[PDB]
């Protein structure tokens, strides 16, 4: 595993082209999160 | 030390959950390659996880997180997608769970999109697909998500494509 940039706990990934895309983000410490809800669950085929 | 509890459906929790997961389905640029073609999910379960040690170790991390960012944790809920939930819920979050040819470097990754995160139950690139059919766009095998209490702290802003 990397290291935070240095001074940061965190990355975030900030869309700059499709402008429907949310964030996304990196930790570098497994410690840094908690599973807190398990999902089950299928896609569904479009009508 | 893991416990799973379920949620019914009509637990406001449940509904939250739902809710956050339903509504951040977005189309992705492969058409559908990795996650398969769908506008909206079949929620089957929500269980939460319930393991002492591990939120422990979290509310640890937070706190001198919160310490050296003016007392703010920067703390989100974020999907993740995996072929090692089973692993994570039972052991936490560590580095053989990190993306390590990930844009941002060997990390572990969380989205907020949902759709997101269901491009990696898998694997990468969502890897041959579901075991059973090996499709990545199966709509009959049941697959599993994490909604994930992650701490940011400072962040460092990556523009990206
Ligand atoms: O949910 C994610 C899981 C993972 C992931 C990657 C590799 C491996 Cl081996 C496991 C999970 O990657 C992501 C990348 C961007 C946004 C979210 C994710
Ligand atoms: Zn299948």
């Amino acid at each position: 595993m990397a290291h935070s940039p240095p001074g940061h706990h965190s990355v975030t990934g900030r869309p700059s082209v499709n402008g429907l895309a949310l964030a996304e983000y990196v930790i570098y410490r497994g410690e840094q999160a908690y599973p807190e809800y398990l999902i089950t669950y299928q896609i569904m085929r479009p009508e | 030390g893991t416990i799973l509890i379920d949620l019914s459906p009509d637990d406001k929790e449940f509904q939250s959950v739902e809710e956050e997961m339903q509504s951040t389905v977005r189309e992705h640029r492969d058409g559908g390659h990795a996650g398969g073609i769908f506008n909206r999910y079949n929620i089957l379960k929500i269980q939460k996880v319930c393991n002492k040690k591990l939120w422990e170790r979290y509310t640890h991390r937070r706190k001198e997180v919160s310490e050296e960012n003016h007392n703010h944790a920067n703390e989100r809920m974020l999907f993740h997608g995996s072929p090692f939930v089973n692993a994570i819920i039972h052991k936490g979050f560590d580095e053989r769970h990190a993306y390590i040819g990930g844009m941002f470097g060997a990390g572990i990754y969380f989205a907020e999109n949902s759709s997101k995160s269901n491009q990696y139950v898998y694997g990468i690139g969502g890897g041959t697909g579901c075991p059973v059919h090996k499709d990545r766009s199966c709509y009959i095998c049941h697959r599993q998500l994490l909604f994930c209490r992650v701490t940011l702290g400072k962040s460092f802003l990556q523009f990206s494509a």
